[PDB]
């Protein structure tokens, strides 16, 4: 599965 | 023995008001399982192995929110790197992210994975402790200041020791059939005149799976990469991978020179000579 | 900005024998950036129906992408891959060897 969220830069 | 998980993100800008192409894929170990490309007309996330459809409605709408946010990101950093490296609306540039985790034969974890690339170089990758940033330069020393102050890393660790490890050992347990099987290569020799005093011999490995594998010439029993030429290692299309390595010798010298082959299938390296 | 050219493979899935049907494959790899264009020929023809992979990458950050399609091979007929890119001048022309 996929990481759930991921922060932008 | 070990396994592993991987997605791969790759989004290109294009020039104007043109929407950025979001395209994912993921594997377990050299399969690949799922697939995500914001130019199809599904707009969902689609399987790519047959042991994935299995997975019901609930694991496909999720995903396909999950890589829909995920293509949401992208976008927004595609716009902060031009911004960063004080580039034009003119161009095309692309974001490049992986990321996940290998277990071991115990199906333990092993080790985590997170690396982001702009323009084809490294930008920011995650350390191996898992806590930690390795940044390519002064833009992304900025995102490192960001990531560390928001506890990006220990985000991270979190899918990738936890999440990562279960949904992969839930795949091998599922796609057992398939998975968990490695198929040694088949192999052979070929020989080829060159010329009236020289002549080629390729060492051939075929149908294997997983793809690693190494393919060396021994000319006398010591190592030969004077006048040899190796591939890089190919698909076949049916789910296994292809290799050849060739040297060029004299006439009639074709015994002193032998291919070695290790591959995770085999129980012992394979010598051949050319036996024709 | 790093740039590569592509990497091009043409092979068989399966060993070639002739007047059996098999599947010629354009493997093109190594190559940044993505946008690639690549054609699989017959006799310097385009061949109808090619499919092909999703785009990956590999651990130097550069894709890779197989084409493929149905063939039936034999003695006299000429295949080949066409492929373009921004780092090519003009399209580059690989040849199939059933031995490579
Ligand atoms: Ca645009």
């Amino acid at each position: 599965i996929l990481a759930k969220f991921l922060h932008e830069l | 023995g070990s396994h592993s998980m991987r997605y791969f993100f790759t989004s290109v800008s294009r020039p104007g008001r043109g929407e950025p192409r979001f395209i994912a894929v993921g594997y377990v170990d050299d399969t690949q399982f799922v697939r995500f490309d914001s130019d199809a007309a599904s707009q969902r996330m689609e399987p790519r192995a047959p042991w994935i459809e299995q997975e019901g409605p609930e694991y496909w709408d999720g995903e396909t929110r999950k890589v829909k946010a995920h293509s949401q990101t992208h976008r927004v950093d595609l716009g902060t790197l031009r911004g960063y490296y004080n580039q034009s609306e003119a161009g095309s540039h692309t974001v490049q992210r992986m990321y996940g985790c290998d277990v071991g034969s115990d199906w333990r974890f092993l080790r985590g994975y997170h690396q982001y690339a702009y323009d084809g170089k490294d930008y920011i990758a995650l350390k191996e402790d898992l806590r930690s940033w390795t940044a390519a330069d002064m833009a992304a020393q900025t995102t490192k200041h960001k990531w560390e102050a928001a506890h990006v890393a220990e985000q991270l660790r979190a899918y990738l020791e936890g999440t990562c490890v279960e949904w992969l050992r839930r795949y091998l347990e599922n796609g057992k059939e398939t998975l968990q099987r490695t198929d040694a290569p088949k192999t052979h020799m070929t020989h080829h005149a060159v010329s009236d005093h020289e002549a080629t011999l390729r060492c051939w490995a075929l149908s294997f799976y997983p793809a690693e594998i190494t393919l060396t010439w021994q000319r006398d029993g010591e190592d030969q990469t004077q006048d040899t030429e190796l591939v890089e290692t190919r698909p076949a299309g049916d789910g296994t991978f292809q290799k050849w390595a060739a040297v060029v010798v004299p006439s009639g010298q074709e015994q002193r020179y032998t291919c070695h082959v290790q591959h995770e299938g085999l129980p012992k390296p394979l010598t051949l000579r050319w036996e024709p | 900005m790093i740039q590569r050219t592509p990497k091009i493979q043409v092979y068989s899935r399966h060993p070639a024998e002739n007047g059996k049907s098999n599947f010629l494959n354009c493997y093109v790899s190594g190559f940044h950036p993505s946008d690639i264009e690549v054609d699989l020929l017959k006799n310097g023809e385009r061949i109808e129906k090619v499919e092909h992979s999703d785009l990956s990458f590999s651990k130097d950050w550069s894709f890779y992408l197989l084409y493929y399609t149905e063939f039936t091979p034999t003695e006299k007929d000429e295949y080949a891959c066409r492929v373009n890119h921004v780092t090519l001048s003009q399209p580059k022309i690989v040849k199939w060897d059933r031995d490579m």
